[PDB]
RNA sequence: UGUAUAUAGUUAAAAAUUAAUAU
């Protein structure tokens, strides 16, 4: 991750959201990126975004645990599933 | 079209529509600084400039010499290029063959004083 | 196998206001408070009777 | 003023061979030859420890421990006064060996001498490799002024920079004449006071262990309740008291006069007092660890 | 994944064969080879016959030793002109041996006299049945 | 590099240049020969239209040729047309030479004596002041 | 069944150079950053769980606040209240009231009559408690220049001959300051300083016209409160509850944390006031010799999951919360 | 083995086509040594692999086997002064010339008429004492020439 | 790619105690050995000795700026350090001139002093004028001069593209290529470029289309083996093998394959100049390209030939941003013979004997 | 002939060198240039690699016994500022 | 050296032998007899990633 | 030559002879 931090910042945030449309938009092409392609990233505070007037986001994060790596890739095959 | 194709593909006019913002502020601020005090913070100086770096050459941790190679080419330097005429080349160059062969470096201690900043290897 | 799910999962609350009542805002499973701690902005207006 | 090239005659005189920058079978070793996408520069390998590629380029963030990219705004107490804050540049494996930027030059001027009045012509002590670590010459100014030479004290030149720093077992007469330990016995305690931390150091001087002359230590059982003083004499005669600070013992007070003998020798030896040679090197210089 | 493999843009794809009249490309090749007569590589020929056959004697500045001198029977004449090419293919019989080699007549070290008046299609034949019987009995058989 | 840096036989292609190097293989890039059995895609070979073999490709390269001159006109096709109009240009070239060499080395190539008992004589009379291209090759439009 | 034409494992795919360097693992390497801090692994969540996971206290910003320098400070007028508290605690040790002196400084320079009556009774009732000592004398020496009363100054410094404390290497200072500061010219600040040069209180490597030049070239660069030219000069404090960065250092290496749990804190202040028979004490060698980088580097169960969670150290605080001014600035 | 591969770029061609024209000589050629030796070498096989100037017998030491012609005629006792080679021996041959266009750097292009050799030891000691033929100007190298004294002049 | 790789120098360690001369702190407004106390003084951390004068650099220094007065002649290549090469100039690791349009014409045989024979192929340069001068968004390394060739009505060009000549103001060219210039090496939009632009020691980069060659079979295209002639083979000649291996599949890509065989691209790195007839405007290298004579091929220089820059000191110094003849001179009147420009000896040895080390002289040949 | 590397190191800090010029024997034209005929020795021990980091060093006899002279909170030296 | 096959295994045969943190993993560091009483703590290679050794 | 019973190590020449860009 650090290797991929190198060569763009952006793209360890742009892989991140990638992972989250395609958590759920995966199964048209459509609706895989054009999403994805509504965010913008700025390794920087500078944007050329004054003009649109970008309105703060009020949220804290929920989660003060920190972040598991979960395999893409990782097959959960049976769930807790009450009809054991 | 890949993933990393994709995020240039899209994120590529988002980069260059960046950096041409920040010239086209960068001359706003070389506005304001016209009438303003000789010089803020403000990233530098603020001017459009480059400040020197007299800190390039660098001994690394296998004693080994490394030098820091920086250009600052000036914008209005090359502008003097695409007009004028270039003058008329010496003759002693083109007149001259180049050397084919280029030779092995000669160590030299320089004069007979031995300062010669090696430090060694005898 | 199976399917993977990809429903939509409901998001995470937000957090609760600061307290300054000491009213004991802070307890989550009482019998007073509903759960939600929702004192937004023109909620006075939705005053009911 | 030589040549820094061989010459064919002299090449050859030795048996060799010109190397060959020509149509020869060998690599005519030139990677970017197709990787380097864009204008490549005639610095010979600029682009080879990235990978020998040219791809990312814009970024400014970049992983960075401690001292590069964007660490310039954290405290980290040897970076702190080690790297302007501007320099830090980028990663790495990232490292700039070739930086190209567009912008007029601004090349600031450099720094001057602080304390130095101007044209002041300085008497010059060269200093070199040569010189073994025990050289007096080593640990000095380089460039000694009228300025900065102690007159209120008999100084020949500006006193020393650099001390050496290791850790005195024993406290063998470096270049002390007597070393006196004044104690009042009417001031008492018991447990670890300065009265018993400065009493052991008689005994640690008086031990059979250290090289110490043990008839050059005097006691003093002094009556007006004298903290207990250690003055120690130099060859010149300027005597030193270490500070007892409360909590010292043994090695620290043959740690501290140990550490200013070589301080105060030094002093001597600026004053213009020849100087003896030492049997013992608390500084492990003619040593190596060997097994 | 795929590749080109033809590059076909117009800087590529166009020919300067149309605006080539423009060149005297033999009046230079013939000042070309004017000025390695003039330093001394090699000396004109204008010969058809009567060079069929003559009598070099090569001396072939070889740094090996020394010059090697090997009287020949030139049997090319490779170019007809003073052009670059001269190709003489003497067969020069060394002492024993029997090499057909030819000179590119251009070499400053490869330099040779033929002289005329021997060159007879009957001494022609006398060497090319001289090395027509060694090629055959060489080999090794 | 020193040697050529395709050795010394390959095709290159219809439509390439000459690309002289130096080589031992013999190439013409000129075809000003008259009456010539060099029928090929390359520069000093004029086309060589298909035919089964190239013995009845010359067979066919006599009759197409003492039926031009018998009367002067032959509706040709394809590939046979850019080859026949060159050895238009070549009876000329050989009645205007006019040596019994030359009237001969047409004598063996046209199935009939009376054409080259013909070509002879009108030839040099017509065309006494025309020096090349000698044959028009004027396209008609409906294809076969 | 041999020889290929086509030898070496130059594998098929793999080859961007960006993405996979042809660099043999064992020289590229060397690189991964196993001690990687910019690209900060400690989220803002934290910042606040972590600082009561100390015991760490958040006072309102009146009685105290982190400053720009992430330096907890105590505010002038909330120092005194302290005093005024705490003088007769058991453990208000020595130092402990000079200290409070010191921070009734940016006040006496901007209070000077309302605020030299707690300088005294600090003073007055310091020696009441403690004999005498030098503590005392060099601050409210240091509190009578910057009330720019020289006179008390002077005033000060003739009672430690008259009480046998011999002028400290400070009391020269906390005078030289004084006779500069109050619109005295040099050869008043000169003759102090050529006082301490032959008493060997102070210690002067130079010739003795420039290390006092060099002494006043820092006493201006610390030019007084109401002044415009210094450090002190300065008035903007960063008000800051917290400190913004709740792990930096001040050493090299994270085990050398700044901010320290109050329940080692305390085992820290022990040891550095008992008997020391491990590690030298005043003294430029310092045995301990610091390794912080032959020291442990892996993330612990501490570094993922973050600080435990022990409650805000939080007052009911009946005292009513009103909000009713802002203050700002001393 | 030294191969190339026929693909329009690299291409052995025939000789006559610039130096590192072509074809290297195979494992057995049967070559016609010139020593002055009981070798009478109507035949000679080559036994290693590569055979050849530009692939420069400077380098590779070719071992060759002697598939004997095996004299002309000697006698005497049993065991004599040993130059009268068995039928069956092995020797590193040094090769003299080549029945095939040899171009060099200098464009001149020699054909001998019978590509010969010399018997060498496995030292590099030429076993023969005279050589009753040319060489091309690939001896002279210091590899051999040390050993090979000029027998006699080149080519 | 071993001894390629420079001397490696980490950035975390490019501090004060490493530099090779005294490290300069900059304050925004003047350099100073210290590092910049800053003015809050609350900004201090605690226990970080904020240096104003530290006796053991100050000295350090005053032993470098002093004595690089004292005894120049032993620190002259320590000035770089204060008196940084200026813009233009020909820096020698920055500059890259552009290259020439190029025409492949005939080819010769030529010979050094020393008989080493060089298959020259002597390319015509025939009207190579700056077009157009380009950029990327005005940024830095993006730069490229764009250099038309061959003198042509301007109705062989489609009207679209003579338009564009048309507007320039340059006569119409036949064709033109993008060479990537540093800013500091440009020229005027209708600079008229010469042959001797390249210096007859030099090493050029050629880029032309090698000759077509149709669409050749796998034992043509690259080199396959394959089918015993008269062995067996039922049909098997020439055919590719085994074309994946069994269970990919997939057949993996690049498998080479059949193909179409050279019409492209093609380039040749580091080959050198041989003659300059800068009457004729021809150039020489000793070299033969697969290209079709008129196959319009450019000349880049080569940039740095084994570690070592091309241009630098020891080794030759071109003209920098591009040859201009002087007034007084010109072509009309001198012939080919002061119109011809050489090199130097290419190769160290005659080539068809060894060098002088292999080759032994008689005292060794006398052994005994 | 002891380790063929051979100019394998050629460099030394400016810090942890000493200084810049020796002679031998000879003078130039300084009236005083008695230089050393110096040595050319090994750089300070394993460079770097063992001790990345380096504590500020003031002068020894700025060294040994600091002494504590402050201003409010601020320790001020005859070189030094650093807030206690 | 050796990877003493659990962590409990390492002994400090030499009074040079001692141990070290060599990127999370205690090992024994000796100056004399360089790597012949060398000990390594069996652990992940220093640096592993979570696809590559779990 | 270092080293010790023989003797290393950067390199260079030569050799295995060939060059490679989709909008
Ligand atoms: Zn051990």
């Amino acid at each position: 991750l650090s290797e991929m931090y190198e060569r763009d910042p952006c793209m360890v945030m742009w892989w991140y959201l990638k992972d989250e449309v395609n958590r759920h938009f995966v199964r048209k092409l459509k609706t895989r990126t054009a999403p994805l392609e509504k965010a913008w990233l700025y390794e920087d505070s500078v944007h050329p975004h004054a003009e649109k007037n970008p309105r703060p986001l009020v949220w804290t994060d929920t989660a003060t645990m920190g972040w598991r790596y979960k395999d893409p890739t990782f097959q959960r095959r049976w769930s807790p599933n009450q009809f054991m | 079209d890949s993933f990393k194709e994709h995020y240039h593909r899209v994120h590529l006019p988002r980069r260059l529509a960046l950096q041409r913002y920040i010239k086209r502020e960068e001359a706003r601020l070389s506005r304001h600084k016209g009438k303003a005090v000789a010089a803020a913070a403000a990233a530098g100086v603020q001017p459009g400039e480059v400040a020197y770096k007299y800190n390039r050459w660098w001994v690394s941790n296998d004693h080994e010499f490394v030098h820091q190679f920086a250009f600052v080419e000036d914008p209005d330097v090359t502008r003097e290029k695409r007009n004028t005429l270039p003058l008329v080349t010496k003759e002693n160059i083109w007149k001259e063959p180049q050397q084919t062969f280029f030779l092995p470096f000669a160590p030299f201690v320089r004069v007979v004083d031995y300062a010669k900043d090696p430090d060694t290897k005898f | 196998s199976s399917k993977k799910d990809r429903t939509f999962k409901v998001m995470p609350v937000p957090p609760p206001p600061p307290a300054t009542t000491a009213v004991e805002q802070r307890d989550d499973f009482a019998d007073n408070r509903g759960l939600s701690a929702t004192t937004r902005t023109l909620s006075p207006t939705f005053r009911m009777f | 003023a030589p040549a820094s090239h061989y010459t064919f005659a002299n090449l050859k005189k030795l048996g060799l061979c010109a190397p060959q920058v020509a149509l020869s079978r060998q690599p005519r070793l030139r990677p970017h030859v197709g990787h380097l996408n864009g204008l490549v520069y005639p610095l010979p390998y600029y682009a080879m420890w990235r990978g020998n590629h040219d791809k990312y380029t814009y970024n400014q963030a970049t992983p960075a421990r401690w001292g590069e990219g964007n660490t310039n705004t954290m405290y980290h107490q040897h970076y702190a006064h080690a790297k302007c804050p501007t320099d830090y540049g980028r990663g790495g494996r990232e490292f700039q060996f070739l930086s190209v930027k567009r912008g007029k030059l601004k090349r600031k001027p450099l720094p001057t001498v602080q304390y130095v009045d101007p044209n002041s012509k300085p008497q010059w002590v060269f200093k070199s490799w040569h010189n073994p670590l025990s050289a007096p010459s080593m640990w000095e100014r380089e460039v000694q002024y009228p300025e900065h030479t102690p007159a209120h004290t008999g100084a020949k030149r500006p006193l020393a920079v650099v001390a050496p720093k290791t850790s005195h077992k024993h406290l063998f007469l470096m270049h002390m004449e007597k070393v006196t330990v004044t104690v009042s016995p009417l001031l008492f305690g018991y447990g670890h006071t300065l009265q018993k931390a400065a009493l052991d150091f008689y005994r640690r001087g008086l031990s059979a262990r250290s090289p110490f002359p043990s008839d050059k230590m005097f006691l003093y059982y002094s009556i007006d309740h004298i903290t207990p003083k250690i003055e120690v004499t130099w060859l010149d005669g300027s005597v030193y008291v270490p500070p007892l600070i409360e909590g010292v013992k043994a090695q620290d007070l043959i740690q501290m006069v140990m550490e200013q003998a070589w301080l105060a020798a030094d002093r001597m030896s600026a004053e213009g007092r020849v100087l003896n040679p030492i049997a013992i090197d608390d500084y492990k210089w003619e040593q190596l660890i060997a097994f | 994944g795929y590749t080109r493999e033809r590059t076909n843009r117009h800087f590529f794809v166009s020919r300067a064969n149309a605006f080539f009249s423009r060149l005297p490309i033999s009046r230079i090749q013939r000042a070309l080879a004017m000025e390695a007569i003039k330093k001394g590589s090699m000396k004109p020929w204008k010969h058809t016959k009567e060079q069929i056959i003559g009598s070099p004697i090569t001396c072939n500045f070889e740094y090996n030793p020394r010059p090697v001198r090997l009287i020949g029977t030139v049997m090319d004449a490779h170019t007809e002109e003073t052009s670059i090419k001269g190709g003489l293919k003497v067969y020069a019989r060394s002492e024993e041996a029997n090499m057909m080699l030819w000179i590119p007549a251009g070499n400053p070290k490869l330099k040779y006299e033929v002289t005329a008046a021997k060159g007879s299609f009957e001494h022609y034949l006398d060497e090319r049945s001289k090395w027509d019987e060694a090629w055959l009995t060489g080999r090794a058989r | 590099g020193r040697p050529p840096p395709v050795m010394g036989h390959a095709k290159r292609m219809r439509f390439a240049g000459v690309d002289d190097n130096p080589s031992v293989t013999h190439k013409p890039w000129d075809t000003s020969e008259p009456l010539m059995a060099d029928y090929g895609w390359e520069r000093g070979k004029l086309p060589k239209f298909r035919a089964r073999s190239p013995f009845h490709r010359q067979q066919i390269a006599r009759r197409m040729v003492t039926e031009l001159i018998r009367k002067d006109y032959v509706i040709v096709g394809g590939a046979r047309a850019p080859a026949l109009r060159i050895l238009a240009d070549h009876v000329v070239e050989l009645a205007k030479a006019g040596d019994t060499d030359s009237r001969q080395q047409l004598a063996y190539f046209l199935h009939d004596p009376l054409m080259v008992d013909k070509a002879f004589d009108e030839y040099p009379r017509r065309f006494r002041d025309m020096n090349a291209k000698y044959a028009m090759m004027t396209r008609l439009k409906g294809r076969r | 069944k041999g020889w290929t034409h086509n030898p070496g494992h130059t594998r098929r795919g793999g080859k961007n150079l960006a993405w996979r360097p042809k660099i043999s693992d064992a020289k590229l390497s060397q690189f991964v950053p196993l001690a990687l801090v910019h690209p900060r692994r400690h989220p803002n969540n934290w910042q606040e769980r972590q600082f009561n996971a100390l015991g760490y206290t958040k006072w309102p910003k009146d009685i105290g606040f982190y400053n720009a320098g992430d330096n907890f400070e105590v505010t002038p007028e909330a120092a005194w209240r302290l005093y005024v508290h705490a003088r007769d605690e058991p453990y208000w040790g020595k130092l402990h009231c000079e200290k409070t002196i010191i921070t009734l400084l940016p006040v006496v320079e901007k209070a000077p009559k309302e605020n030299m009556e707690r300088v005294l009774d600090v003073f007055r009732h310091y020696l009441k408690r403690y004999g005498a000592d030098h503590y005392i004398y060099n601050a409210v020496m240091q509190a009578a220049a910057f009330a720019k009363n020289y006179e008390q100054a002077e005033q000060l410094f003739k009672e430690m001959e008259t009480l046998g404390l011999e002028p400290n290497a400070q009391s020269y200072v906390n005078m030289m300051l004084a006779a500069k500061l109050c619109g005295l010219p040099p050869e008043k600040s000169e003759a102090y300083f050529k006082r301490a040069v032959k008493d060997g209180a102070m210690q002067s490597v130079m010739r003795m016209d420039t290390e006092f030049r060099m002494w006043m070239d820092q006493l201006d660069r610390l030019g007084s409160f109401t002044a415009s030219s210094g450090y002190l000069s300065v008035n903007e404090e960063g008000a800051k509850p917290m400190p913004r960065d709740m792990w930096a250092i001040w050493g090299w290496h994270r085990s050398e944390s700044k901010f320290i749990s109050r329940r080692d804190l305390i085992m820290q202040q022990v040891r550095a006031r008992v008997h020391s028979g491990k590690e030298l004490v005043g003294t430029v060698y310092t045995k301990t010799r610091r390794q912080p980088w032959a020291k442990f580097n892996g993330m612990l169960r501490h570094d993922y999951n973050g600080p435990s969670y022990r409650a805000p150290t939080i007052f009911p605080d009946a005292p009513e919360y009103t909000n009713e001014a802002g203050h700002k600035a001393f | 083995i030294i191969r190339r591969k026929g693909s329009y770029r690299s291409r052995w061609g025939n000789g006559t086509e610039g130096y590192g024209a072509g074809v290297p000589l195979s494992d057995q050629v049967k070559l016609h040594c010139v020593d002055n030796t009981n070798c009478k070498h109507v035949r000679l096989i080559a036994k290693a692999t590569a055979e050849r100037f530009a692939h420069c017998r400077v380098f590779p030491a070719v071992a060759h086997r002697v598939s004997v012609q095996r004299f002309k005629g000697r006698g005497g006792g049993g065991e004599v002064s040993r130059h009268r080679v068995k039928p069956g021996n092995i020797y590193w041959v040094c090769l003299f010339t080549r029945r095939q266009t040899n171009t060099r750097m200098s464009g001149l292009q020699t054909n001998f008429d019978r590509n010969t050799c010399i018997i060498m030891n496995d030292q590099r000691v030429p076993l023969g004492t005279r050589v009753m033929y040319c060489a091309g100007r690939h001896v002279n190298h210091k590899y051999h020439l040390k050993a090979v004294v000029l027998a006699n002049f080149f080519v | 790619w071993y001894r390629c790789y420079p001397s490696l120098m980490e950035e975390k360690d490019r501090d004060m105690y490493h530099c090779y001369y005294p490290y300069l702190f900059d304050h925004g407004d003047k350099m100073s050995l210290y590092p910049k106390i800053p003015d809050n003084p609350r900004e201090w951390q605690v226990e970080q000795l904020q240096t104003t004068y530290d006796a053991i650099r100050e000295d350090k220094y005053d032993a470098f700026v002093r004595l690089r007065a004292k005894f120049p002649e032993l620190y002259q290549d320590t000035y770089a350090w204060d008196n940084p090469p200026p813009f233009g100039e020909f820096n020698m690791f920055y500059s890259v001139r552009f290259g020439m349009i190029g025409v492949k014409a005939f080819t010769c045989k030529d010979y050094d002093d020393l008989g080493n024979q060089f298959d020259c192929t002597a390319f015509w340069f025939p009207d190579n004028q700056i077009v157009k001068h380009s950029t990327r968004n005005g940024d830095v390394g993006t730069d490229k001069v764009y250099v038309g060739a061959m003198n042509v009505p301007v109705e062989f060009h489609k009207p679209h593209v003579a338009a564009f000549y048309k507007a320039a103001g340059v006569p119409v060219k036949h064709v033109s290529a993008g060479f990537p210039v540093t800013p500091d090496a440009y020229a005027p939009v209708g600079t008229k470029l010469d042959v001797r632009h390249f210096k007859p020691g030099q090493e050029v980069t050629i880029t032309f289309q090698n000759t077509d060659y149709g669409y050749q079979g796998v034992m043509f295209r690259h080199g396959f083996d394959g089918g015993y002639v008269w062995l067996g083979d039922s049909k098997w000649q020439r055919r590719p093998g085994c074309m994946g291996a069994e269970g990919q599949k997939r057949i993996y890509p690049g498998h080479r394959m059949a193909g179409q065989t050279g019409a492209s691209a093609e380039t040749y790195d580091g080959v050198p100049v041989w003659r300059i007839d800068y009457k004729n405007s021809l150039i020489y290298l000793p070299t033969l390209i697969d290209a079709d004579v008129g196959t319009y091929v450019k000349f880049r220089d080569t940039i740095n030939t084994k570690g070592y820059t091309l241009w630098n000191e020891h080794r030759g110094t071109p003209p920098f941003p591009t040859f201009i003849p002087s007034e007084e001179e010109d072509l009309s009147k001198l012939a080919t013979d002061e119109g011809q420009l050489t090199s130097p000896p290419l190769y160290m040895y005659f080539r068809d004997e060894f060098a002088a080390a292999q080759l032994v002289t008689q005292a060794d040949v006398e052994d005994a | 002939v002891r380790t063929e590397d051979f100019f394998s190191k050629e460099a030394v800090s400016h810090a942890r060198r000493v200084s810049w010029a020796p002679h031998t024997t000879e003078k130039k034209v300084g009236a005083f240039a008695k230089l050393s005929r110096s040595n050319f020795n090994d750089p300070l021990p394993v460079s770097f690699q063992s001790e990345p980091y380096f504590e500020e060093e003031i002068e020894a006899y700025r060294a040994h016994h600091r002494p504590d002279v402050y201003v409010y909170k601020y320790n001020v030296s005859p070189t030094h500022l650093s807030l206690r | 050296h050796p990877g003493l096959v659990p962590r409990d295994k390492l002994k400090l045969h030499c009074e040079f032998c001692r141990f070290h943190w060599v990127q999370d993993t205690l090992v024994v560091r000796c100056a004399a007899h360089p790597k012949e009483h060398n000990q390594r703590e069996i652990w992940l290679e220093p640096t592993w990633t979570w696809g590559k050794q779990q």
